[PDB]
């Protein structure tokens, strides 16, 4: 078991590219047999927000 | 010796070999603590990757976190909360309420005691010693030997201590600041030098704020890293001895009430201390086993736990922390609840709550909503990650109602975990089991407690004699003529005092701390 | 009883909170007392025919009570100034009260724009 | 010979400035006097031929300097002597290119030491901030400006304006001290130095320094104490314009401070001493800048407003009335639009001008018209006073002694509720205090506390001076200025008159014999007793035995009554209480989960709070603490000691006018007497009086039901007024009863301090939901507020007087350095700061040092 | 000088006998320990002499 | 009897308006040039 | 007649304070300065 | 309640005792007929301090 927090908050946040860089820095290449998603989305956000995400 | 070793070495060099025509040798020790700077390697994580110190094997920490977006104006509207900030604690000196007491003790008699329990630190407890403490003692008082060798204060760290208003620092930010240091096990004590890295880590983050900033943007994380310095000394041993040669002669006079206390002992001092000179004779600790003082930490870590907090502005943060003393004992919470139950079965007999399901659940009434909030001795308690893996482990602690961060603060979970132990210890003395009622202090409170554990029984165990407006022993009376009526019986008609319940505590602690087979005991408790 | 035959009240008329002038007033609303001699002294400078004692901020006897009898325009327009240039305020919106402060001319709209720039 | 080498002259100002010395040393040389000192009291009435007979060497200078100013300097105009403080401006720009040559010296070798050292500092610092700060927060962050302006520009301590003045000031007063060195010693060579400025002479003797300004023909003298202010206000304010020029966030200060400091100098030539009057106000338009910035409409610009108009109140009596309102108009532009931490910095404005010259006669006046004053008190709030004060004593005592009442005298206790709180032993609340006053403040006690009369001794150590009795009191003057007739009576004294001294000195000291002085009534019998009051702008000098007894009831009272009340530690703890009581505020906490608690704040300072106590109020709070300790009559001494007594304001230079004075009993309450005192005196019975203001503080807390946070001490009292609002409240609704509760306490506190006879100075009380005040240091919303430079202001190059010590004036630096650097500066700036400036003393003590007579 | 009866015995003349035989007899051992001899010294009647 | 009474609490009133609350307390200080010796 | 003495038993403890009070007005003088601190406010009231 | 009569035998009593004082006390009136010179707290201070107790 390993969680994927190096003590900053902005590599959480999946609306950012730093949680990007950080989370595909830390898995190795193409090696997740099961990815999951289990996010909310807040009501009537940005459509660019959305694009991002 | 060279330029590239580290600096207590060189002082350490320094003063032997200053002081080696005096000397001869010997090695002058006890004295160098390291450089604040020279000891810490830091690491500032403000919105990237985490520390390069951490990543290559470092284990050892503290921990300072500045959160984001903090206004420096009148406008205040989404800051953190803003909290005194770590001004540094000297060892926030207690008055001298001791290992055995006296209220009115003059400052010659305070000398006289810090320079006994300071010599017997230093150089062993033995009859050489004490002698040469009686010997300088005499120089401020005039006791005898059989007070030093119980008045004399446990040996913790009393050689300390030998302006208008100046403030340490502006506090724009350190207000605002996190500290932990649950990361650090070896420079984390009772300590100078921990108090000296939390305030090397405040003043840093107010050095990356100039006065020419209102705004924080980002939040920031300090790890000042302690492991591996070249200042990283191991503590030495103090191998006792005896000191060699006769301590000098000391001349005083009687009429110096500024130089001497001609009589420091009286008379409601002399019966107590006196008996407890005779009940002294029970204090052979170190021969005990190690299970056994975790039952004495079990009762004297508790029964102080329900005193403290039941009874029957600038509110500050100055909170005991009970985090070291659960982290070696085997259950305490429970003389925690019984002690609670024993302070409130006279609120528990004249609303005469009877069965078995109702004294519960007036627990609960007054544990879940407590008229007071503060809880926040063992809300700081139960956090630490050990103690609360302990509790989820074997102590019945509920499952979170939220996620593990934000759980109420843990100022609630405590009144869960005090329920828990509430009930236990009831099904307990229903089921034909009683406990080591170890009451210091020792009839009037004898009696006393008795009708205290046969209140309990009474409104456990028809109508109800009130005994309401009697003295102490007409209710005695009268409860156990009700009782004995009809292993239960047993437990209704039935403890010593070593020293108090502070002694047995901090004494019990630090033998514990002694041991060697404390890992494979803690381990036999999972 | 006796008890309001000897002791005679003398008209004790502090200013306290309000010190408007018009002695009149201060003739109207003032509670007497019967003052008591403790220290050594001659007060016959501070009594007064009438019976009457003027008493300070300091809650001195003044011989004259016309000393407690004993507006500007410059001092108003300075404050009004610094509350502008000192609080927070957008620049735009600051320099358009500004503007329009060196065309006032009384005390009144002083007080306008200054109940609209701390509201504002 | 080289005993006289050790105790040297004095570097720095601390001691008060005497008018009539620099008067005396005028008309004892041989020149004009200045032109209001024409119908000086002392000047023209003492006996002037038989001064200048003495012929000691004291005289025989002052009568040399005299020919040599009258032979440099024009015979044909009319002289013109002019004092101080009229003749700031000239010496503000005073010129020696004979001091200014040698401080280029020190300036080239410390361009040389940047030069050579400058770039291992930024080496260095950025190492520490690298290995403190990790390797990936290096690559964006480098050195400071305030570090690069000192790195760019090595001699800023002698590039800045006033640095000229500041040379010759320190070469002047260096000089001056090497003559008092060298006249101790008897045989002496010419005791005149002659220096050459732009367009004048400096003239240089032990005694006086004269500047003569050749072109208007005038020229000023100056005292032994005179030129030791010029100096440090001078190496001040350029301290001050060098720190606030480099400071980043504090650049437009340094125009601002410029231009006021030439604002006063302009008008210190037309108000004379009385602009010493305008420098006092400054405090308060600093703090008028902090009370802008309030977070409402209320309390705001209403201290600066009222600043403001007591300054134009106030130069419109001297100067005309357009010049008066410029004045004023350009005093409103200085300090507006100034920050948060600026308006605060803007307090270093305040020993930046001087000091006034004292004398006794005015001083006296300012004494005797509160002092000899009457006033009338209120029965009945002295009762409500009284009864909060024995209700405070009561739950002191018995939080103190575990739950149990004091020894209370059974039959005087009244009524049914003190009855059961009696009878219960329990807590008596503020409400039944406030409505029990009648029955609780007619309670009586009985001897139920051990006391210890030598309880310090740490005060009994005090070298504090002793007025030799009113028997030999013309002792006090010199002996010099006396007449004939009181020349008679100046008798020798074999003591010190040193508390110290005398204490270790006097066999057969008992402390309860010495206490029967007060209780025994004796010292109200002895005919030997004088009060002598000093020139301040707190100190007295009692007799011996006098004195003893008021060190011993101050033991008395801060030993064990004074621990009771909960308004008066250390300065952590005052740190630590002060910032909490600040985290209270508006603005701390507008995150608007039981009630929260919030407060706003008061800071006043009483109207002459020490000498408007008279017996009247106080005698029943003694009362209360004498049946306490089972004393008969102790603590209400110093009254009934002054009402039977006159006293004199001593002074060396200021001897009395009327030379037919023999006795204090005969003379009138004039000059510098006061005749049957009934105030107190600051400092005596200051625990006492600060006890009765926290019960006045809790009753009108009490009568305007609100819970009260306060921290007093003597006169400064600061209260926050707090309140418990709930979560689901408007931020409109919480300023509303906030402002609801500050202005009803506000008028309770007024009120109940008018009827004992104290104004608060009601319209300088300084209200705010921001900040409060407390020990000249400013708590803004849970943040300090800095004072950088008034910490530059004492960044002095001499420090010390028991030798020629370096070590120590270093050491000085660098605690002065770290000083600043806690109020905020870069940490690198400070560092290579205290280099330069301890490379600046070790020159300044090769050159001008007062004794090299090798390195 | 001192004469009064209190403070009696802080000025004796083998103070410096009492200082240095103390301070010989807690530093000369077989571990030296400074700080802690400072506290002894310091708690005894020489540290109250001296602080007096 | 009551007749007393009314008398008792009148004059009762009386003690606590006029002695009590009404009653204020002068020094009269020496503002006044003169001696002590003429003081006493 | 609980209603009689009742009354009468607040003035007494209502009478007795204005001996308290004038023991108070009268040691406020500073002639009655040898009035000794231990005595009874009431008995300095009444000579 | 034949007690009460002697309580008005002390109240009655007690009130000829105020009286017979506040005709005694330096109430001021206009014309300033009964001031205090300084000189009674110096015949004051001669004895020693005395107890009006009892």
């Amino acid at each position: 078991f390993r969680t994927l927090w190096r003590e900053n908050t902005e590599e959480s946040d999946l609306t950012s590219d730093k949680a990007v860089g950080y989370i595909t820095s830390v898995v190795p290449y193409r090696s997740v047999s099961l990815l999951h998603c289990d996010i909310e989305i807040p009501p009537g956000s940005n459509q660019s927000l959305l694009d991002q995400l | 010796v060279s330029s590239d070793m580290c600096s207590l070495a060189l002082a350490d060099y320094a003063r032997n070999r200053s002081w080696s025509p005096l000397t001869g040798g010997r090695k002058i020790l006890g004295v160098s603590n390291p450089d604040t700077i020279e000891l810490v390697e830091g690491e500032i994580l403000s919105i990237s990757g985490g520390c390069s110190k951490c990543d290559s094997g470092d284990e050892q920490f503290t921990w300072f976190h500045l959160p984001s977006n903090i206004e420096l104006t009148d406008d205040t509207s989404k800051n953190p909360p803003m909290r005194v900030p770590y001004l540094g604690s000297k060892t926030q000196e207690r008055r001298a309420a001791s290992l055995a007491k006296i209220a009115h003790m003059s400052p010659h008699v305070k000398a006289a005691l810090r320079a006994s329990s300071v010599l017997i630190w230093a150089y062993g407890d033995n009859d050489i010693n004490w002698t040469a403490a009686l010997k300088l003692a005499r120089s401020r008082c005039n006791i005898s030997s059989e007070y030093l060798r119980l008045l004399s204060p446990l040996p913790t760290a009393g050689n300390l201590q030998h302006m208008t208003f100046t403030p340490a620092s502006l506090y724009r930010v350190s207000p605002y600041v996190h500290i932990s240091n649950d990361s650090q096990r070896l420079f984390t004590e009772e300590n100078v030098v921990y108090q000296q890295i939390m305030l090397l880590g405040l003043s840093l983050i107010e050095s990356l704020f100039p006065m020419t900033v209102t705004k924080t943007y980002d939040e920031i994380t300090l790890h000042l890293h302690s492991k591996f310095s070249c200042c990283i000394r191991e503590a030495p041993v103090a191998v006792p001895f005896e000191l060699t040669g006769v301590a000098p002669d000391l001349r005083v006079v009687a009429s110096n009430k500024f130089m001497y206390d001609p009589n420091p002992v009286a008379e409601g001092d002399f019966a107590r201390l006196d008996l407890a000179i005779f009940k002294s004779y029970e204090l052979n600790l170190e021969s005990y086993s190690t299970v056994e003082l975790m039952n004495i930490l079990s009762i004297s870590s508790g029964k102080l736990i329900g005193q403290s907090v039941v009874s029957y502005i600038i509110v500050y943060d100055n909170t005991r922390n009970w985090i070291s003393e659960a982290q070696n004992s085997v259950r305490l919470f429970e003389y925690a609840a019984l002690e609670v139950l024993l302070d409130c079965s006279y609120q528990l007999y004249y609303l005469r709550v009877r069965g078995l399901n109702n004294v519960v659940l007036y627990m609960s009434d007054l544990y879940k909503n407590m008229p007071g909030i503060l809880l926040s001795n063992i809300a700081a308690t139960i956090s630490h990650p050990i103690i609360h893996s302990r509790l989820h482990t074997v102590g019945l602690i509920s499952h979170d109602g939220s996620h593990q961060l934000a759980d109420t603060d843990f100022i609630e979970l405590s009144a869960k975990l005090l329920v828990s132990c509430t009930r236990r210890v009831v099904s307990g003395l229903y089921a034909g089991n009683k406990y080591d009622l170890l009451f210091p202090s020792v009839n009037e409170k004898m009696l006393q407690l008795i009708s205290r554990l046969c209140c309990l029984y009474t409104v456990l165990f028809r109508e109800i004699p009130k005994i309401r407006g009697l003295p102490a022993e007409e209710k005695c009376a009268m409860l156990t003529e009700y009782l004995l009526s009809d292993e239960q019986v047993d437990s209704i008609t039935s403890v010593t005092f070593p020293a108090n319940l502070y002694y047995m505590s901090r004494k019990s602690l630090n033998l514990i701390r002694e041991r060697e087979d404390r890992d494979s005991i803690l381990a036999l408790m999972f | 009883a006796v008890m309001e035959a000897n002791l005679g009240m003398m008209k004790i008329l502090d200013p306290g909170c309000a010190n408007v002038s018009s002695l009149s007033d201060l003739r109207a609303v003032a509670k007497s007392h019967p003052v008591l001699i403790a220290g050594p002294g001659d007060p016959s400078p501070y009594v007064t025919q009438g019976g009457e004692i003027a008493l300070n901020k300091l809650s001195q006897p003044v011989p004259h009570p016309s000393d407690l009898i004993k507006p500007d325009i410059g001092i108003e327009r300075d404050t009004v100034r610094a509350l502008i240039l000192s609080r927070p305020m957008h620049p735009s919106s600051s320099s358009k009260l500004l503007s329009k402060l060196d065309s006032a001319g009384s005390v009144e709209e002083i007080r306008k724009i200054k109940r609209l720039a701390l509201n504002g | 010979r080289a005993e006289h080498q050790i105790i040297l002259p004095e570097s720095h100002l601390s001691s008060p400035l005497v008018k009539h010395k620099l008067l005396y040393y005028w008309k004892l040389t041989g020149l004009p006097l200045p032109d209001e000192c024409d119908f000086d009291h002392l000047i023209l009435s003492r006996q002037w031929k038989k001064i200048l007979e003495s012929s000691t060497p004291d005289i025989e200078r002052m009568i040399k300097l005299g020919r040599s100013v009258h032979q440099t300097l024009s015979h044909s105009s009319k002289l013109t002597g002019i004092l101080h403080p009229r003749c700031l401006e000239d010496l503000v720009g005073l010129d020696i290119p004979d001091s200014t040559n040698k401080f280029r010296r020190i300036e080239k070798k410390i361009q040389i030491h940047n030069t050579r050292y400058g770039e291992p500092f930024t080496r260095l610092c950025s190492y520490v901030e690298k290995k403190l700060l990790g390797s990936s927060w290096t690559h964006k962050i480098r050195r400071s400006e305030e570090f690069d302006s000192l790195r760019t520009d090595p001699a800023f301590w002698f590039h800045s304006s006033w640095s000229t003045a500041k040379f010759a000031w320190l070469h002047v007063k260096q000089i001056q001290r090497h003559l008092i060195v060298a006249a101790r010693t008897r045989s002496a060579s010419n005791k005149l130095v002659t220096l050459s400025h732009r367009s004048g002479q400096v003239f240089i003797t032990p005694e006086l320094v004269i500047v003569t300004h050749t072109n208007e023909n005038k020229f000023t003298c100056l005292s032994q104490e005179l030129v030791l202010m010029y100096a440090d206000m001078m190496e001040g304010r350029d301290m001050v314009n060098i720190i606030s020029s480099t400071a980043v966030h504090l650049r437009c200060l340094a125009e601002k401070i410029d231009d006021i400091l030439r604002l006063v100098d302009a008008l210190a030539r037309d108000l004379g001493n009385q602009v010493y009057d305008v420098v006092a106000l400054m405090e308060g338009f600093a703090y008028g800048a902090v009370q802008l910035l309030e977070p409402s409409g209320t309390f705001a610009g209403d201290f600066f407003s009222f600043n403001l108009q007591e300054l134009r109140d106030t130069l419109i009596c001297l100067l005309p009335q357009r010049i008066a309102d410029s004045v004023t108009h350009a005093i409103a532009n200085i300090f507006s639009g100034l920050e948060q931490n600026q308006a605060a910095e803007m307090l270093c404005l305040l020993r930046l001008w001087g000091h006034p010259l004292l004398e006794s006669r005015a001083a006296a006046k300012a004494v005797r018209a509160q002092m000899c004053a009457p006033k009338m008190v209120d029965f009945d709030m002295i009762l409500q006073v009284l009864s909060f004060f024995k209700g405070t004593i009561i739950n002191g005592y018995r939080k103190k002694n575990a739950g149990v009442w004091p020894r209370v005298k059974a039959h005087t206790i009244y009524g049914n509720v003190i009855a059961q709180l009696h009878a219960d032993s329990a807590e008596i609340s503020h409400d039944i205090m406030l409505r029990e006053y009648k029955n609780l403040s007619a309670i009586e006690f009985e001897a139920c506390i051990e006391y210890d009369p030598v309880t310090n001794l740490s005060m009994f150590l005090k070298d504090k001076a002793i007025a030799h009795p009113r028997n030999n009191w013309l002792a006090s003057f010199r002996r010099n200025l006396l007449s004939e007739e009181q020349k008679k009576n100046v008798q020798d004294s074999t003591s010190t008159n040193r508390l110290l001294i005398e204490f270790l000195e006097s066999n057969d000291f008992d402390p309860y014999k010495e206490m029967e002085y007060l209780t025994t009534l004796e010292y109200l019998r002895d005919d030997s007793v004088a009060v002598s009051y000093s020139l301040k702008e707190i100190f007295a000098k009692l007799t011996k035995k006098l004195r003893n007894c008021q060190v011993m009831a101050e033991g008395i009272l801060a030993d064990q009554i004074a621990p009771f009340f909960q308004g008066n530690q250390d300065s952590i703890s005052l740190t630590k209480s002060m910032l909490a009581m600040s985290q209270l505020s508006y603005n701390s906490n507008r995150k608007r989960k039981h009630r929260r608690r919030v407060a706003t704040f008061i800071t006043t300072d009483l109207q002459k709070y020490c000498l408007n106590w008279r017996y009247q109020t106080i005698k029943l709070f003694a009362h209360a603490i004498n049946q306490l300790m089972g004393l008969p009559h102790f603590f209400e001494w110093i009254h009934l000691r002054l009402m039977d007594t006159t006293m004199f304001v001593g002074d060396p230079f200021n001897p009395p006018s009327d030379p037919t004075d023999y006795d204090l009993t005969k003379v009138p309450n004039d000059d510098i007497y006061i005749v049957s005192a009934r105030g107190g005196i600051e400092g005596l019975c200051q625990k006492l009086w600060t006890m009765i203001s926290i019960a006045a503080i809790q009753l009108a807390a009490a009568r305007s039901h609100c819970r009260v946070a306060c921290m007093v001490q003597g006169d400064n009292q600061v209260i926050a007024v707090t309140r418990e609002v709930r979560p689901d409240d408007s931020p409109e609704s919480v300023l509303t009863q906030l402002h609801e509760a500050s202005d009803n306490f506000f008028r309770e506190l007024i009120h109940v301090n008018h009827l004992i006879g104290h104004n608060l100075k009601d319209r300088e009380t300084i209200r705010s939901d921001t900040f409060f005040i407390y020990s000249k240091r400013i708590f803004k919303d849970g943040a300090i507020l800095s004072q950088v430079l008034k910490n530059s202001s004492k960044l002095v190059l001499v420090s010390g007087d028991l030798s020629e010590n370096t070590v120590m004036s270093c050491a000085n630096i660098s605690s002065t350095v770290a000083r600043l650097c806690e109020n905020g500066l870069p940490k690198d700036f400070c560092y290579y700061l205290n280099y330069l400036m301890s490379c600046i003393q070790t020159y300044f003590d090769s050159e001008f040092s007062i004794t090299s007579s090798s390195n | 000088t001192c004469s009064n009866p209190l403070l009696s015995g802080v000025h004796t003349e083998d103070n410096e006998a009492e200082e240095k035989a103390l301070a010989e007899y807690l530093l000369n051992q077989e571990v030296i320990h400074p700080r802690v001899a400072h506290a002894i010294m310091e708690a005894s009647s020489v540290g109250r002499r001296k602080q007096i | 009897t009551m007749r007393s009474e009314i008398q008792q609490l009148k004059t009762s009133v009386a003690v606590m308006e006029a002695n009590l609350g009404m009653m204020k307390i002068l020094d009269p200080g020496c503002a006044n040039v003169s001696s002590l010796s003429d003081l006493r």
